[PDB]
């Protein structure tokens, strides 16, 4: 019974194979039957130019449950990344990412995607989901960027 | 008499006592040590009537040494994910799962002051501990003493 999930699904993949921001992806995958699978997306986010992410292009899948959009999808970066608000699983932490926080069922995956690009360069440091990026950061801010120079380079293209 | 799964059940000063002069081993002796959330939640029930009277924290102190030990001198043991559910069971950290942070820290950190000092603890741990236990949290300020304390140890580490 996600037909309505389905129906707001479809329109948003128009809407996005219209018109989206330069070097993002975002596409449903396929079921087994070849058929789209609506409710699975691979994406993908272009760091940002003049940041250390620069270069790098950092895969996440989207999975939006049945009862979509009364609750927000669910992002993972596959491969998990290093950065202080993504958890060692991978899932990545936003406002707008939480029911009971910023999440409104109007939020679009392009608006999605454009806040996670920009928390990868500006990081909630109060609220951290991995103990390991967020330790780091705030000892050694200057080896922080370095291990995300690093990582950038691994994920380029 | 007493046995480690009683006490375990409802932990007390007097049934840790009742374990007899043994008790230490039988705390790691009766954990399975193979699971880092089994080895936090033994951590905290034990480190829970920590008290600072002589034969109180004598008994605490060896059960967490015991016990941690054990757990991570197996070459296995991810130590990682035990400081990170450690962090998360004290309400440090956040988790995807729910959890049922406890509500007093004084024992925990009591004990955490006395296993940094020892020869089986990961020294890697220490900046990652540091890290979140000197992060701003309601908890924390409540046992300012154990805190203050534990930090202080953590920079001799």
């Amino acid at each position: 019974m996600s037909g309505i999930a389905l129906s707001r699904l479809a329109q948003e993949r128009k809407a996005w194979r219209k018109d989206h921001p330069f070097g993002f992806v975002a596409v449903p995958t396929k079921n087994p039957d070849g058929t789209m699978n609506l409710m699975n997306w691979e994406c993908a986010i272009p760091g940002k130019k003049g940041t250390p992410w620069e270069g790098g292009l950092f895969k996440l899948r989207m999975l939006f449950k049945d009862d979509y959009p009364s609750s927000p999808p669910k992002c993972k970066f596959e491969p998990p990344l290093f950065h202080p608000n993504v958890y060692p699983s991978g899932t990545v932490c936003l406002s707008i990412l939480e029911e009971d926080k910023d999440w409104r069922p109007a939020i679009t995956i392009k608006q999605i995607l454009l806040g996670i690009q920009e928390l990868l360069n500006e990081p909630n440091i109060q609220d951290p989901a991995q103990a390991e990026a967020y330790t780091i950061y705030c000892q050694n801010r200057v080896e922080y960027e370095k291990r995300v120079r690093a990582q950038a380079k691994k994920f380029a293209p | 008499p007493a046995d480690v799964s009683t006490f375990l059940a409802f932990p007390s000063p007097e049934k840790l006592l009742r374990l007899g002069p043994k008790s230490s081993v039988l705390i790691a002796q009766q954990t399975d040590t193979s699971d880092p959330e089994k080895v936090v939640s033994a951590f905290l029930k034990v480190s829970s009537v920590f008290k600072d009277e002589a034969t109180v924290r004598m008994a605490v102190q060896d059960a967490v040494d015991a016990l941690m030990q054990k757990a991570f001198n197996s070459s296995s043991f991810n130590s990682n994910t035990f400081l990170t559910r450690l962090l998360v069971h004290m309400g440090l950290l956040k988790s995807e799962d729910k959890v049922k942070a406890i509500a007093n820290l004084y024992g925990p950190l009591m004990a955490l002051n006395h296993m940094v000092q020892q020869d089986y603890f990961p020294k890697a741990l220490a900046p990652l501990l540091l890290a979140f236990v000197t992060k701003p949290n309601s908890a924390l300020e409540s046992c300012s003493f154990a805190r203050h304390s534990l930090l202080q140890t953590l920079y001799k580490v």
